[PDB]
RNA sequence: CGGUCCGGCCGGGAACUCAAAGGAGACUGCCAGUGAUAAACUGGAGGAAGGUGGGGAUGACGUCAAGUCAUCAUGGCCCUUACGACCAGGGCUACACACGUGCUACAAUGGCGCAUACAAAGAGAAGCGACCUCGCGAGAGCAAGCGGACCUCAUAAAGUGCGUCGUAGUCCGGAUUGGAGUCUGCAACUCGACUCCAUGAAGUCGGAAUCGCUAGUAAUCGUGGAUCAGAAUGCCACGGUG
């Protein structure tokens, strides 16, 4: 249940229990469960211990929780701290590839905001 | 148009097709496989000191009687409405109104 | 319409059984068109009923909709300076096209997990006279007797 | 010596032929049930065959091409409809009066000019 | 991005100037009229001058830019605030 | 066998020209083919018709090209030289194929 | 019919679907009844179609001094080291906000994975580009086929069967952002589409007020074309369930 940093659910199957990890969707969660020899409907509960033994180690080659957020949050201030156009579009808070913001730039803006 | 855009195409066309036997034996090198790594960067040179406007994606198709720009038909070869007022006065064959 | 006088079209009867009474029934379950869902939900939850029930299955089906069929209800009119309703009798047709379409507009409104569950409940309740198909009744059969002094 | 029918439905041709026999149904080298769906399908494909007395007595070949999975169940049903106006022609009157014979001439109808579909309207303001 | 099998984008009238202009060394701030090109690794340390729509702009090329196109560090519509 | 090609705009001289072609065949030997009718594209075309703002109000045309097609099986040496003999009409276009 | 690699494929056949030329057909023509004896109208008989059989094409006299002098032509006027003409780089795509039109959803009539059937109408030579191999995938590699009922684009999807899922911001929804790539193209930084690996916001049917539709119709599902070197969720077309 405990793998790789932070818990993961027990009720939910093995392939979609392990996307609660931040850096797991349906491709490395088939790569994991087909390079440990798991099958893919036996939940997290009513498998064996040595299972989780290896596939932690079979997680942790890749990069997760730590090194995914601060490789991110690293490129982020990178790209910000030249004078980069997507640097502007990032220390602004506007949308970044190029999208159109006479209207609908929302999720960059945050809510609907009156003067 | 004005009277200096068609000028322009018909100065266009001619270099953009005089220029043709090069721009096909510098996009060969450009995109082989097994050629040059290092006459694959020279003739990548080449390709921006051919003039400019010698290239076939640098001319719309104006009019043949107008020149106007949009609204083509590439078929007939004249624009959205000098194809009705010929197709209906009769000039361009068998092209009588449709209906179905 | 203002002039054509017009006809009640005709209806290919039911798949499984022979009753043109349930062409109607399978049709008004359906969304964009897919007949082929909304005739295997319905003879899913009419072998649900007619087991639960302990009936037939063609029988465990009209002694449930007599109890939401209408015999009256209102209109309006505002003939003078003042909306009236109106209580008006109710035509034989229109009487199940309203009783069919209680009860879906009811059964899309449980918590269960399946469309064939949530018209199976609303099938036996509203064949012991509880449910919000037979409440809706009650209220549309009430408001004659609330305006009976209109006619 | 076998008898013939032809019939169209929306957008198909079925394609009719009846033996005496005793019962068999071949659609495109299928078996009836192999080739639809639903019990509509397989109800109104039979539908005729159960209106006179003629399930047990005919055996029948039977080809369809283009068309929807109604269109292929309506067509072998004109289909048949016509090719037993072939066999003993006094199941003409009854045919008729149970509305069979009479082609269906609906069809799909075209999308016209400025209407987002073939009647639908866009939308309006003022 | 490119493709990449057909190289970095670089201008003649850019590649043949800056490899003089390694080579005569001065930090007289070469101008531009040519914002598309991929910034070369031996362009690091340079103070070059891209056009942004008005002006040149002097951009100051170090390490960290060499990825990029000459573009990206001359904004070009002006824009301060409602 | 030897098959020519007939496409034309009208089925009004599209009929002469195969029937100058079929009469110049059984008149210089036999075994033509008949007239085959082949398919018929409908080229569409729909354009507006105001010179500035109205993008409802079109006009649609279209263009029928008619197809036919004849085959010869047994040719003589006169049989061969009586068709490139014969011209068409304009309107119509050939190509002879042999096989 | 006979061979048949059980593929109309191959001798054959002209029947049939179908491709298209010319015709037959529907007229209130026929039986009854109400009628002012007429005009018609209401039922029903025959027919494939009943009363205009269903759609389209065609828009009277004219109106708001309606709309464009920016398609083109134009009467007068204004400019002529400029209001003309060539070139590189920017700009139409900016954003505190408001309105109009559409797409995708908020899920069980539904997500995902496997197998399995049935369409129509189009387009193609600087073009459409199957087969075969390399790539997880966009796609590069080689080179047949076709001015096309021959060859390609091309697989239909909704559906049907067997699983999984269990009412949760969810295996719902895909927004936004990072890393790596492909193609057309002199050149994708402001600004291209597309595929893979991550990220998984807002949203549980929507206020007053309003919009479309009378039968193959509304509602959902896919496919093609025009403009086009690349680039539409709109536009124009055809069918599938109904
Ligand atoms: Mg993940
Ligand atoms: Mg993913
Ligand atoms: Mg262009
Ligand atoms: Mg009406
Ligand atoms: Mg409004
Ligand atoms: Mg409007
Ligand atoms: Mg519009
Ligand atoms: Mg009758
Ligand atoms: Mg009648
Ligand atoms: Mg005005
Ligand atoms: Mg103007
Ligand atoms: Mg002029
Ligand atoms: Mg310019
Ligand atoms: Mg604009
Ligand atoms: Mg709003
Ligand atoms: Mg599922
Ligand atoms: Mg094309
Ligand atoms: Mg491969
Ligand atoms: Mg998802
Ligand atoms: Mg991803
Ligand atoms: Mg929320
Ligand atoms: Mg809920
Ligand atoms: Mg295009
Ligand atoms: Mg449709």
């Amino acid at each position: 249940a405990r793998i790789a940093g932070i818990n993961i659910p027990d009720h939910k199957h093995a392939v979609i229990a392990l996307t609660s990890i931040y850096g797991v969707g349906k491709t490395r969660s088939k790569a994991i469960l087909a390079a440990a020899g798991i099958a893919e409907d036996v939940k997290i509960s009513e498998l064996s211990e040595g299972q989780i033994d290896t596939l932690r180690d079979e997680v942790a080659k890749f990069v997760v929780e730590g090194d995914l957020r601060r490789e991110i949050s690293m490129s982020i201030k990178r790209l910000m701290d030249l004078g980069c156009y997507r640097g502007l579009r990032h220390r602004r808070g506007l949308p970044v590839r190029g999208q159109r913001t006479k209207t609908n730039a929302r999720t960059r803006k945050g809510p609907r905001k009156p003067i | 148009a004005k009277q200096s855009m068609k000028a322009r195409e018909v100065k266009r066309v001619a270099l953009a097709d005089k220029y043709f036997a090069k721009r096909a034996e510098l996009k060969a090198i450009i995109s082989d496989v097994n050629a040059s790594d290092e006459d694959r960067w020279n003739a990548v040179l080449k390709l921006q000191t051919l003039p400019r406007d010698s290239s076939p994606s640098r001319q719309r198709n104006r009019c043949r009687q107008t020149g106007r720009p949009h609204g083509f038909l590439r078929k007939f070869g004249l624009s959205r409405i000098k194809v009705r007022e010929a197709a209906m006065r009769g000039e361009i064959p068998g092209l009588k109104k449709a209906s179905w | 319409p203002r002039r054509r006088v017009i006809g009640q079209r005709k209806i290919l009867p039911d798949p499984k059984f022979g009753s043109e009474l349930l062409a109607k029934f399978v049709n008004i379950l359906m969304v964009d068109g897919k007949k082929s869902t909304a005739e295997s939900i319905v003879y899913s939850a009419l072998e649900t009923l007619a087991q639960r029930s302990g009936k037939s299955e063609l029988e465990a089906f009209e002694v449930a909709l007599e109890n939401v069929r209408p015999t009256v209800e209102v209109k309006s009119r505002r003939v003078g300076g003042s909306t009236y309703q109106v209580p008006v009798e109710v035509r034989p047709v229109r009487r199940n096209a309203l009783a069919m379409r209680w009860i879906v507009e009811a059964a899309r409104k449980r918590g269960d997990k399946s469309m064939a569950l949530r018209l199976a409940n609303e099938l036996s309740d509203a064949a012991e006279n509880k449910g919000t198909a037979v409440k809706k009744r009650e209220d549309v059969h009430r408001m004659a007797e609330a305006n009976k002094a209109f006619a | 010596n076998q008898y013939y029918g032809t019939g169209r439905r929306k957008s198909s041709a079925a394609r009719v032929f009846i033996k005496p026999g005793n019962g068999k149904i071949v659609i495109n080298q299928r078996s009836l049930e192999q080739y639809f769906g639903r019990e509509t399908a397989r109800m109104v494909v039979r539908q005729p065959l159960e209106l006179v007395d003629m399930v047990e007595k005919l055996d029948l070949y039977i080809t369809v091409k283009g068309g929807g999975i109604s269109g292929q169940a309506g067509a072998i049903r004109h289909g048949i409809t016509r090719a037993l106006m072939e066999y003993d022609e006094s199941l003409r009157s009854e045919l008729r009066k149970a509305g069979f014979v009479t082609r269906d001439a609906r069809q799909v109808e075209r999308k016209k000019v400025g209407l987002r579909k073939a009647r639908r309207r866009p939308q309006f303001s003022k | 991005p490119r493709s990449l099998k057909k190289g970095p984008f670089i201008d003649l009238h850019l590649l043949k100037k800056v490899e003089k202009a390694v080579e005569s060394g001065d930090k007289k701030p070469l101008r531009t009229w040519s914002r598309r090109s991929t910034i070369f690794p031996n362009m690091i340390g340079l103070t070059i001058a891209v056009h942004n729509g008005r002006q040149h702009v002097p951009v100051f090329v170090t390490d960290e830019m060499v990825g990029h196109k000459l573009g990206e560090f001359a904004p070009t519509r002006t824009y301060r605030g409602h | 066998r030897i098959r020519i090609r007939l496409k034309a705009f009208d089925h009004r001289l599209i009929d002469q020209a195969t029937a100058e072609i079929v009469e110049t065949a059984k008149r210089t030997g036999a075994q033509v083919r008949g007239p085959i009718p082949l398919p018929t594209r409908k080229e569409r075309f729909t354009v507006l018709i105001s010179p500035h703002v109205n993008k409802d109000a079109r006009d649609q045309y279209e263009i029928r090209t008619h197809l036919r097609l004849v085959d010869i099986v047994e040719p003589t040496e006169k049989t061969v030289d009586a068709l490139m003999r014969l011209d068409l009409a304009a309107g119509v276009d050939v190509q002879i194929s042999l096989g």
